[PDB]
């Protein structure tokens, strides 16, 4: 009697990965045609909405290829939010009936609201992006770029049609803020959007604990990242020293927001100070919300571990958040995800250094971005070797579904009839 | 042809097993997940649901079923309330299992078509088998 | 709440500040140590990290080295003794609690000291057999005693300019030192369990003893094979050595990484795939109730086995046919996560204060937090804030794991509980 | 206005839901964490605590709240102890639910200010409602 | 020789400690985890399991062991159930501890091979001991 | 001048409180850590120990104490065995608190110098208080 949520999660991704991979090889979608590994990498990047590119999205793909790319990252981003919310609903249904045996809307309405929320969010971002690019690029081309980037931003994909992804719009508030708002709400999570939508009149105090965590941790994650990036890169001529005072803050805020899974870059991370790469690595690992279009280990997982640590250092018996106790299984889930993620990350970084030769900071940054699904590159993907591409594909797949799958493994372990005696192991 | 069994205890599971052997579609529904899994291999469709919930009974279109058997024994109030909800659901034939004489009185007045008392009913037959 | 955390910190700071104020005196140093340098040396000796802002053999006098043996002896042996004593009191309180619901400490301390003295005497004899012929009847004996004490206490302090790089091809000294910190880092609980119940067999040893006796050979073998594979073709570290020399060097680094801190090769010229392996080895560290450091092998074993249990969706973490209770798994995972958080903060602070590549800063931070003290060329150029950060990291690294383990054991009881609510993860 | 309700059974949760619907901030305290969870959904602050313990009641700072409602029904000993501790804490107004006349007299002697007998008071209310 | 001892009371732990002291491998099974921990110190393998559960016994592979000793004392129902399940699992020799002459006869009917009455047999043994 | 109290229930804690207030050395010993912590503020030295363990009683130099009070009430075997161990340890005067008459008879036959039965003795005392 073990849970089957893990199997639905993997089969769903691979059930779309393989069809997407074979389509990209056809010359209809590529001007030159993609090899099997390149198409497998591109499909995995699109389906996981990582946004890593072995080839340039704007140039190597045709008009039909970009339309396919929008479909893949809409399936990868909104599809995870739709599936994760669907599996969350069924988990609650099983839990609710279990309580009644011992002692809410239907699924269709929930799925309709998720797709409705996605299209309206993209449509709002669509008109703002159209408002600027249509005058510059014409009508027919202007709407396409607005639609491609609004879909990419909401799905936390980071795919861009420009050679340098949004590096020409560092000093453009309308493009930066429209994109920033898109993956912030796209990455916030439908449970947070839904709870605020139905219970805002009650007040912040009566929102669900998960909603309160996401509504508080996200601004601090944005604010701390914005201040830290600005402080560490204000004097760096190569990235932010040449911008105006407002331009620096706009760039610092953009990368602070884009790190949490979007993957767009107003500046060059290739020329970032090391103390800034370490800050962004932490930001990428934390990721977006739990039931959103993108994410890494997720904000709530980091928040529980952050306050579990604070509880442990103060020797308190219970982990408390917003006058609510976080039960020990939840704490174990959050700590296990971080430890398991580090185990896979360390193995992936070690393999990358063997297949291709690069510095540790370049390898570590690329491994985190692929695992955290952010897709920000520090120059490793440009020179990635053939075996390195295979590792990145696996890391992108595991990083996309790992935290969610491992959570459901912890939720429903296989029941057993044989238990061994408890014995103590010394730790510390 | 098409039957529904609510409550998958010892009595209810026995109904499901014999009904399947005669090649009939049986909808086995029980609040407890473990009991539904036991009948999952003996019925056409096994569903975990609370048949005291009026909207749940509406979704499970029990009016389409020829006969509905309520086999809830321990909680007298659930069997009485589930019987009523099945009546407003449009079920023409409702068979209810009752463990006590007082429960069998209430079920008769609320409209159950057949009241089954396994101890009393088995008592009569076992005597008849003893006689012949 | 438990006072084990308070006894652990007060005991360290009550030997660090005196040891620091003594190191400033010119009797112990040929040129004298600054307050920052003396504090760094005292922290490295008492925490037996082995990191050096000044050369041990040159900058210290004859009396200074005798103090250094006393300091690292106190660090290693006293940490082992205090851990055993606190474990004994924890067991006593647990037993009395069990009786309420439903050996001697002096003898234990005597066995700890006598085992240390016997091991150090064996290492001293083996080292004297090799150094006395070429160094004299007085200086060779001193070097043998110093290096045996350093090896057993998992300190890594060396009297040579290059710490054992001249004996990469010498098997006698390499195996003598290797056996000293493997046994010194095994844990006195394991040594006692093997000493008292070896006739019963391996099957009836305590679960911790089995975990150590299996993982330590596995960790040593994995480290040796990985270091040999990754560094066999590197001319600057192991390419010039013979086939036996390469394996001896690989085994020596695999063992020294687990807290000793001696180096028969240059880690400054190591391939990055090998520095990652050595970082992983340093983080794991030595045994729980031993002279070494790290997250400890038992913690890494429970997390590795818990991970396998979670990936297989099993209900219980089972090790050697014994269930590992959920508080133990939570302790191990919390130790790893908190260690990672402090490590990330320390690397960020070092990167702010000092200008170096990420691999060097990360390696130095891991070596100082784990008390291995292996240097990758960054300690020699430490600045003043860098030295302060390293001192803090060495202090927290030495006492952090055991302290955090005991906080999880005895949290403050409460009279107010808030309702349980679910938080989405992953 | 700040209210504290101790015991979250049928009466206690009904008082809390009414008090919070009327715009007042209520504290819900119960030893059964299961019932504290339903209250926490709509109650300003819900706490799992034992209110017969002097130190626990001191931690709750019940003297801050204007009125303290003690709705412990089944355990008369717990009701008496909670009323005594609340009065010794220094709360101005204590309302206690009593299911017996003898318990009501004991609570009057303890120092309870308003004592509610739900069965008898509801009987009087229902009789008046039927009359008019 | 491999022995399985079910139930780790005063009798079961004495049989395990005597069997293991002679070099035989013993499997100790009990539902109380405290007694399984206590036996795990000296017993070759100790397992927390419910031996009245027929699927659990198949996992223990009691058919492999030469002799199975069932030392469930207080719960007579569990004693007969464990004897029945062990016999149905294909155990060659089942030794059962019985606290009464009526339980012993039922165990004889079930298929127990050797039945031990601790009070009566030890009484006979001490009576012989005083004589000689 | 120097006294020992074993068992820190309501009776033993009262003995410790009066003895220390009068100005004497009192070693309070109880297997339960909570009661030892409660009495730690009052007595000169409070130790968590099992006084049924013979080696623990040997380590605690109870023979140096002028009087030893054994105040274990719930488990009669614990009180009897503690009295025996204290008498073997060389304690010249042992005062034991007994709750039942059979326990008092056993303790008298063992050799306890003073047997205290709180209910009977306070019965006599309050009767004398009522008379005058
Ligand atoms: N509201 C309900 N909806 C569906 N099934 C129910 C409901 N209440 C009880 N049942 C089921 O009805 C069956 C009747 O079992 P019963 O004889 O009452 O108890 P037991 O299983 O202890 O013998 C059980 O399997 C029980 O889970
Ligand atoms: N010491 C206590 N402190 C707080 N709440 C208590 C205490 N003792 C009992 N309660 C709670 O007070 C309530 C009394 O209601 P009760 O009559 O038991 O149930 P109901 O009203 O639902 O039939 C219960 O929720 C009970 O758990
Ligand atoms: N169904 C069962 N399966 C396995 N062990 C059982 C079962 N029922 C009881 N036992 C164990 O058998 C042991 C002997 O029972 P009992 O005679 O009550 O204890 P004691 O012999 O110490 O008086 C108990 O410790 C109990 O845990
Ligand atoms: N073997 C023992 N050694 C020391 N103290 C004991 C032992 N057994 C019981 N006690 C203590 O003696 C005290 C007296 O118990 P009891 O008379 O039952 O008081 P209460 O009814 O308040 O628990 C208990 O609190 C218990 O902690
Ligand atoms: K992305
Ligand atoms: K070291
Ligand atoms: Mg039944
Ligand atoms: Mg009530
Ligand atoms: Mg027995
Ligand atoms: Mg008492």
């Amino acid at each position: 009697a073990k849970g089957g949520e893990p199997r639905i999660i993997l089969l769903s991704f691979l059930g779309v990965l393989l069809p997407s991979a074979v389509l990209l090889t056809l010359p209809v979608f590529s001007v030159s045609g993609l090899s099997i590994t390149d198409a497998l990498f591109t499909a995995t990047s699109a389906i996981s909405v990582t946004g890593l590119g072995v080839v340039d999205t704007g140039q190597h793909f045709t008009l039909a290829g970009k339309i396919l790319l929008m479909c893949l990252m809409q399936i990868g981003g909104l599809g995870q939010m739709t599936l994760s919310a669907v599996l969350l609903y069924m988990f609650g249904v099983r839990l609710s009936l279990r309580q009644q045996a011992l002692a809410q809307v239907n699924l269709r309405r929930l799925v309709k609201k998720i797709v409705t929320f996605a299209l309206v969010a993209e449509a709002i971002g669509f008109v703002f992006l159209s408002y600027r690019w249509v005058p510059e690029m014409g009508w027919q081309t202007g709407m396409f770029y607005a639609l491609f980037h609004s879909i990419s931003a909401f799905n936390n994909a980071g795919f861009a049609l420009f050679s340098d992804s949004m590096m020409s719009f560092v000093n453009d508030p309308l493009v930066s803020f429209t994109l920033a708002g898109l993956f912030i709400f796209g990455g916030l999570g439908f449970t947070v959007i839904g709870d605020v939508w139905r219970h805002w009149r009650k007040g912040f105090h009566f929102l669900h604990i998960h909603t309160k965590i996401m509504l508080i941790a996200t601004p601090l994650l944005l604010l701390v990242g914005t201040v830290l990036f600005w402080l560490l890169e204000r004097h760096n001529p190569n990235t932010m020293g040449s911008l105006t005072t407002g331009g620096q803050w706009l760039a610092a805020f953009f990368q602070s927001a884009s790190a949490r899974t979007a993957g767009f870059n107003s500046v060059d991370l290739t020329q970032f100070t090391q103390p800034a790469l370490l800050i962004m690595i932490v930001l990428m690992l934390i990721g977006a919300g739990s039931t959103s279009t993108g994410g890494g280990i997720k904000v709530s997982t980091f928040a529980v571990a952050f306050m579990a640590t604070w509880t442990f250092l103060r020797q308190k018996k219970h982990v408390v958040m917003f006058k609510r106790t976080v039960n020990w299984p939840t704490v174990t889930k959050s700590l296990a995800i971080i430890v398991v993620s580090g185990a896979i990350l360390t193995t992936a970084m070690f393999l990358l250094m063997l297949t291709e030769k690069a510095s540790f900071d370049k390898v570590m940054f690329e491994t985190i971005s692929a695992f955290a699904t952010v897709g920000l590159t520090a120059g490793l993907t440009a020179e990635l070797s053939e075996p390195g591409k295979y590792i990145m594909i696996v890391v992108m797949i595991i990083g996309r579904i790992g935290p969610l799958t491992l959570a459901y493994m912890l939720a429903r372990p296989e029941p057993t009839l044989i238990k061994y005696p408890e014995d103590t192991v010394l730790t510390g | 042809k098409q039957f529904a069994v609510i409550g998958l205890g010892r009595f209810g599971l026995a109904v499901c097993k014999e009904l399947q052997d005669s090649g009939s579609q049986v909808l086995a529904v029980d609040i407890n997940e473990d009991r539904v899994k036991e009948a999952a291999g003996f019925v056409s469709q096994a569903i975990v649901a609370n048949c005291t919930h009026e909207e749940t009974v509406a979704e499970l279109k029990l009016d389409d079923y020829d006969m509905v058997m309520i086999a809830i024994g321990a909680d007298v109030n659930a069997s009485i309330l589930a019987t009523l909800i099945a009546k407003e659901a449009g079920v023409k034939s409702v068979w209810v299992k009752a463990n006590d004489r007082f429960q069998a009185r209430v079920l008769q007045k609320i409209g159950a078509d057949h009241i089954i008392m396994p101890e009393r009913d088995m008592g009569i037959r076992v005597a008849r088998k003893m006689l012949d």
